[PDB]
């Protein structure tokens, strides 16, 4: 919740990159909550009365002592408001869904109660085609303007990945933004783990005439140098620290680093030009030569930065 | 769903198609693509596609496919020991097979689909990877036996050519392969 | 068995009946220590600290292959007149034999 | 591992014993460090003596070469020959097998290190009792280094047992766990669908 | 498998359990009662003083404390050997196999609380006083120092 | 069933409580109590709660109960090595953080139910307890770089005098924190 | 079905019968005949059928079974403690243990139905075999306890009689039981 | 999945399977067939003097006792590490590599039952003639001893 509400507050578009250079919008808010409770909603309504969003937001909050079969309406009915505000007035709607996995057992009740067939663990066979139903009501329009966005919030059951939930939301959505339980114990904040996590939409959206150049080499090199932090670290855990040789000791101290200065932000806000800072920054950390997903160009331009930010 | 491949519709396929194309998540996680699991895949097509690569590609390119997958059999072998105790435990020629085999791994079956050169391949350049990937190996593997370090190999430059094929073009492909592979035999001379 | 020092005290050594040598540089140490290695005889080979603090580390592409050979980090001369600190080498060969560099 | 009870109940087995084995290898460290760190304390009581030797015995060598002719001091040396004073006997430590050197060190084999000079023999002395306690510390130092590497592949197979083996034992059970399951809900579903069919058969044509 | 359904429900349902060994069984001990995974919840409650001795419940734990060690030392002992154990070690590792001949090893013998408690005292003696760390000093004071041959001639 | 925290009704309860009191008898079996485990437990409650701290405990509190959590961590962090080597063997600043830990535990974390005064306490009783020890840390940290005896450290009076906290009246425990605490301030520019 | 053994009509069995003959799939894969998992199996008639073998076998066949059957609980015992760090890492007298044990498995558990003389087993042949074999583990303890290496121990002809006895005929056999009672005593004394 | 109740009810019927595995298949091991979980029921039927040959049955006992020696070393070898193994230990776990590279891998070659056995004599040759427990002295005396580079290399 804590990162959705900060997601919501610091959406911005930067039309200065892209070109365009008109003036930016607000984004609408439609906000729908499914089982949720009392202590999750006043969480939210204080944030959105704080950041001034509540005038130019929509909320429909199914509470956990309103009805179970309630839940099926409310993202219908959240979306169709949407899609009227995106498709019909131009407006740039951003769609919170929390707490999805509510929704899938009120499916479930409802499933059981029809003795339809099931699937996987007691979750009705066509629990795909109805989530896909909510889930294909984003994108953006040919002649239109306006835009829906979605970020589903899902509670894995057991942190398990596999579950039927979860693994069907990954078929459908477009991507996913994964929380690290270990992070968390760790005290970092944001804990979104970057391996489970991916964005399927991000090639056509970054580079040149978007952001900056060398985004997507810069990403695609902070996951293998963080793969290979995590499999030294695994290493270390058996074969102890002593034994490592000076590169794997660098990619070591490059795993921690990323963890406690670029996953760990706290409630700040990073424009692109930060973020980007920082990661080039972590990334002087190694060797030249081992940025092999990196053109030779780039690493010209940028590669050579301290941690010294401030 | 779940990756599971005991379910009825990857069973029900498997018992009907010549070739088995197994994806993996923890390939996908390291940003590894095609993240396609060599180990766990196979094709029932290759012996009859023998006679076509031996005069479309080359007349021998059967043998660097199966010295490419002796190679990487051999990886997933050590592998298991490595991961439990260390790397430096092993002998030089298992070293020397680790890092080829990773060699293998990234400079040969990685592919960046959104790449302006590597989203297609063809098969002289298939060919070509390969033979420098094995040239690399032969000559190393009589480096260790002269009692050169394994360090020395690794930081040579010519592993950095090596990389760094598969980005380039194909109408400029051979000419990049004939200079790598006489800088191949130059350094590993060099060595002594 | 042999012992590798400076030459001022391989003449002691020898006085004491074992085939001391003299080093005249850490290279030559490092030198001479690998022909003593490489030839098969002696048993015991005491390398002075000062021009080779840790004879396993340098010699460890033999040592590894061989386990009869004993090599030894041992004080040197102008040291021994003023002393050195027996404490801090045990410290280091604390880290080195169980990793976990702690002790009090 | 095919999905059966059998095969479950095997593999509970199989993490209680690797627990288990990870309580004993603790155990064996336990004692691998308590004997580890009365070897450290020897060791240090061992170094000093050979420090305090090392000072006598260049002290010595130093008078030595000083009143007899420097010239004198070399010839004795070059006349003792490298005698084979010691016995490289091997000792057993927790299953391995250590030298144990053992000083046999004749002392008639030192040709000419007595005559001409007046304190060069003395000087012998001091440098053979400096190579017993040069002996001793080599001793303890085997002794000391064999039992780390103890310790060190002790806790290797501690740390591999804790993080690669319980946890795939664990997934293993979750896995056979998950598949029974739904075995068991599918063939419930099953009847349920027959007996509710020949139910309405019944109320249909009885 | 005692996460078996009707297991299950009956730990669930009651108060504890007693749990027959096969290893026990198969090395000749009778009744083949297993102490380490046995539990009666609500022993606490029904010994101490006024019903049964006051030194029950400490004696109780103490055996549990030493049976575990010792089987625990009877597992070290077979790959670090005898001669690396100290003392202490080898007396738990005598007092483990004491305790398995004498106490769960009765045969057909009808006990009452008195023997048991002396034949408990009794394998307690091989530690040395000191070492009972869950026993309070005035019932060591009081029971301390009795000999095995009270019972060494009736397994 | 036997403790698997993976029992449906389990996780179905964690996903709508804001705390976890999370039981262990391993503490109870060490005479610890309450039996509750620090390491799993959790509150979802103390974010929206802080503000009410600011103004009914004091500015501070939230600071100094993060203080406490993070020596625990670090307690928990060392676990590893004072379980392989007694705590004899670790050098001062890591036995400092361990007996930090033990004074944590057994004089702010324990509370006798059937005692006449600690079976209760107040915000205030708490926060001064946390300042005390805190207080204690930053000077025992002080005095180690200072060159002091950890040994020393571990026989000053001032730490039976927070050890005593816990048993102090309601009515007397201010008295009680001023004067500790300024006998903290003394205690440690006393010892040499 | 699958070999599994929680079956209902498998565990409906073992809840009315007297004996149960449990095979194990590990056994006849590797073609160990008959098979039986000795940890799996069990009889509710061995103190009902005492008195019989006392007065038709010999009066300590009971014991000498007893000893049998507790040995293979040690062996059971220590393989445990073998597969975790491998059967060189014990100790002598495990050794022993593990090593008689499988003398146990070979030449007394073992029966080939297809042979001429080993497809039948009288009780008396089985009580001789019995006796040797506790007989040669009691000289073997007595012998390490003097200090005898355990590759000395195995290496002892006598086994080789030991484990031929199965083969002997049923008329021939008492002889060959004498001369190996005797053989045993005579291996162990030379040994000295 | 062998205990898929196709397999299953299938070997409860027939008289002994031919089980390929997909380890040795993946090592280029053709035919595939691993010995341990095939059966043949009527075997005894159809071998032994005057039928194949009066060895036969004890050689196939024999080999299948040393190659489960040489799997069980196998799993061994992941725990102790191959450095810690006994002589006996490393011959069987070389006997167990070349009975997979030898024995089971033949090609589209068809062998006569006496180059079969001839095969497997030598490599039984690689361990100490006292480890063949379960064939008779004379059998051992007879056929013992032939070296395997005689046959290829």
């Amino acid at each position: 919740n804590e990162i959705a509400a900060q997601i919501a507050r610091q959406a911005t578009v930067r039309p200065d990159l892209s070109g365009e250079g008109e003036k930016e919008e607000p984004f609408a808010v439609v906000f729908a909550a499914m089982g949720i409770t009392q202590r999750e909603l006043s969480y939210f309504i204080q944030e959105f009365e704080r950041t001034g969003a509540l005038s130019r937001s929509v909320l429909f909050l199914n509470k956990a002592d309103d009805p179970t079969i309630e839940r099926i309406l409310t993202p219908r009915m959240a979306l169709t408001v949407a899609e009227y505000l995106a498709f019909e007035h131009d407006y740039h709607v951003l769609v919170i869904l929390t707490d999805m996995t509510n929704y899938c057992e009120a499916l479930r009740e409802i499933g059981a109660a029809r003795e339809e067939i099931p699937g996987r663990r007691g979750y009705p066979g066509y629990m795909y085609t109805d989530l896909a139903t909510i889930y294909e009501r984003a994108g953006v329009v040919e002649g239109k303007k306006g835009s829906v966005t979605q970020i589903p919030i899902l509670s894995m059951p057991d942190d398990d990945r596999t579950h039927p939930i979860p693994d069907l939301t990954g078929y459908i959505t477009e991507g996913q933004i994964q929380l690290s339980r270990e992070l968390h114990r760790k005290g970092i904040y944001p804990p979104i783990d970057p391996l489970p996590s991916l964005s399927r939409l991000m090639n056509n959206g970054v580079g040149k005439g978007k952001t900056r150049e060398d985004h997507k080499q810069v990403s695609d090199q902070l996951y293998s140098a963080y793969a290979n932090g995590v499999d030294i670290r695994k290493l270390v855990a058996i074969i102890g620290e002593d034994a490592l040789t000076e590169n794997d000791r660098r990619y070591l101290q490059f795993a921690d680093a990323f963890e406690r200065f670029f996953i760990n932000q706290g409630q700040q806000n990073r424009s692109i030009e930060e973020s980007l800072q920082i990661a080039w920054a972590l990334l002087s950390m190694l060797p030249q030569g081992e940025l092999k997903r990196i053109s030779k160009d780039h690493i010209g331009k940028y590669y050579g930065q301290k941690l010294e930010e401030i | 769903p779940g990756g599971d491949m005991s379910e009825p519709v990857t069973q029900s396929t498997l018992r009907i198609v010549g070739a088995f194309w197994r994806l993996d998540a923890s390939l996908a996680f390291r940003r590894h693509f095609p993240a396609i699991n060599w180990n766990g895949s196979y094709s029932l097509f290759t012996s009859a596609l023998d006679p076509w690569y031996r005069e479309n590609v080359a007349e021998d390119y059967p043998e660097l496919r199966d010295a490419i997958s002796e190679l990487l059999q051999r990886e997933a072998g050590l592998q298991e020991i490595v991961q439990l105790v260390g790397p430096d435990a092993l002998q030089d020629a298992e070293r020397l097979v680790i890092e080829v085999g990773r060699i293998i791994r990234e400079d040969f079956l990685q592919q960046n689909a959104y790449h302006e050169v590597d989203a297609y391949c063809s098969m002289k350049k298939a060919y070509g990877i390969m033979k420098m990937i094995l040239a690399f190996y032969k000559e190393a593997e009589a480096a260790i036996k002269r009692g050169v370090s394994i360090d020395e190999i690794l930081q040579l430059p010519v592993l950095e050519r090596i990389g760094r094929a598969r980005y380039v073009s194909e109408e400029e492909f051979p000419a990049y392969f004939e200079e790598a592979m006489k800088e191949i035999q130059g350094a590993f001379k060099a060595l002594a | 068995m042999a012992v590798i020092a400076d030459p001022e005290t391989a003449q002691g050594f020898r006085l004491a009946g074992l085939e001391g040598y003299g080093a005249s540089s850490a290279e030559e140490a490092q030198s001479l220590l690998e022909t003593l290695v490489e030839r098969g005889g002696y048993a015991l080979v005491a390398v002075d600290e000062a021009l080779l603090p840790d004879p396993e580390r340098a010699v460890e592409r033999l040592m590894r292959g061989r386990d009869l050979p004993v090599l030894l980090p041992i004080a040197g001369l102008k040291e021994a007149f003023q002393g050195h600190d027996v404490e801090g080498y045990m410290r280091e060969l604390v880290r080195k034999t169980i990793g976990f560099d702690i002790k009090l | 591992v095919s999905p059966t009870r059998m095969n479950l109940l095997q593999r509970r087995g199989q993490l209680r014993l690797a627990q288990k084995g990870v309580d004993l290898l603790k155990k064996k460290r336990d004692a691998l460090v308590a004997e580890f760190f009365g070897l450290v304390r020897e060791a240090m009581e061992a170094r000093k003596a050979l420090d305090q030797a090392a000072k006598e015995a260049y002290a010595a060598l130093l008078l030595a070469q000083a009143f007899d002719g420097p010239e004198v001091v070399a010839g004795a040396a070059l006349g003792v020959p490298p005698l084979e004073g010691v016995e490289a006997e091997v000792e057993n430590v927790w299953g391995s097998k250590v030298p144990r050197l053992k000083a046999t060190f004749p002392d008639g084999a030192l040709l000419s290190p007595v005559g001409t000079p007046a304190y060069t023999l003395e000087a012998s002395r001091a440098f053979r009792r400096y190579a017993e306690a040069l002996i001793r510390v080599a001793n303890t130092e085997t002794r000391l280094k064999k039992i780390g590497e103890e310790i060190k592949k002790t806790t290797r197979r501690v740390n591999a047992l804790e993080q690669v083996v319980i946890p795939g034992i664990r997934a293993q059970i979750r896995f056979i766990q998950q598949v029974l399951e739904q075995r068991e809900r599918e063939d419930t579903f099953r009847l349920k669908r027959i007996k509710g069919k020949i139910e309405a058969r019944e109320a249909e044509e009885e | 498998d005692r996460t078996h359904p009707i297991p299950d429900l009956t730990g669930y349902i009651t108060e504890g359990q007693i749990q027959l060994s096969r290893e026990l069984h198969r090395k000749g001990i009778y009744p083949p009662i297993d102490p380490l995974p046995s539990l009666s919840r609500l022993m606490n409650n029904g010994v101490g003083k006024g019903k049964t001795r006051e030194d029950h419940k400490q004696v109780s734990d103490q055996l549990y404390s030493a049976y575990a060690n010792g089987v625990d030392i009877r597992k070290l002992v077979a790959i670090i050997g005898e001669d690396a154990l100290t003392e202490n070690d080898r007396r738990y590792l005598q007092f483990a196999d004491a305790f398995e001949r004498f106490f769960i090893n009765q045969g057909q013998q009808n006990r009452s609380i008195e023997e048991s408690l002396q034949i408990a005292w009794a394998l307690l003696s091989m530690l040395p006083q000191g070492e009972l760390k869950r026993i309070s000093k005035d019932h060591i004071g009081k029971y301390y120092g009795q000999k095995l041959e009270e019972i060494w001639g009736a397994p």
